[PDB]
């Protein structure tokens, strides 16, 4: 199975996403209060980054790929 | 002309509500005439360098610094 490779802002897909969570707007929030978490980090929540960062990843797109491999709960209140 | 009462800043298309409350002037943006991008990704869109620049002026003022 292939789509192909996909090109920056469109990656990753948004349906791979969605199965992390439960809708669009949760998935907003969720990379979102982690972007904040991680950029915090860099100017010491403090945790991650948690998969290898390419040099100057936003780290909304850091949050994205986290969430694709299901690295963070990712509890809803 | 008539002079423009308290009533004549809430009432009209110019009063509070639709010139100021729910619709106002924005920081961070612009705008110009559009051409067609026919060498675009669908999630691509040509920005002016120009225009690129100013809109994200205090951005690249701090990674430049």
């Amino acid at each position: 199975s292939a789509y192909d490779t996909p090109l920056g802002i469109t990656n990753p897909p948004i349906d791979e996403l969605l199965s992390r969570a439960s809708s669009k707007y949760a998935l907003v929030i969720y990379a979102a209060k982690r972007a904040r978490q991680i950029n915090d980090y860099y100017n010491q929540e403090y945790v991650g980054p948690l998969v290898e960062p390419g040099l100057q990843e936003k780290p909304l797109s850091i949050a994205l790929r986290e969430i694709h491999g299901d690295l963070l709960e990712h509890t809803e209140g | 002309r008539p002079l423009k009462s308290l009533s004549d800043l809430l009432k009209g298309k110019q009063g509070r509500f639709r010139q100021n409350l729910l619709g106002k002037r924005v920081d961070y943006s612009g705008r110009s005439v559009i051409v067609v991008g026919p060498q675009l990704k669908l999630h691509q869109c040509g920005l002016p360098k120009l225009m690129a620049l100013e809109l994200f002026k205090p951005f690249v003022m701090k990674r430049l610094v």
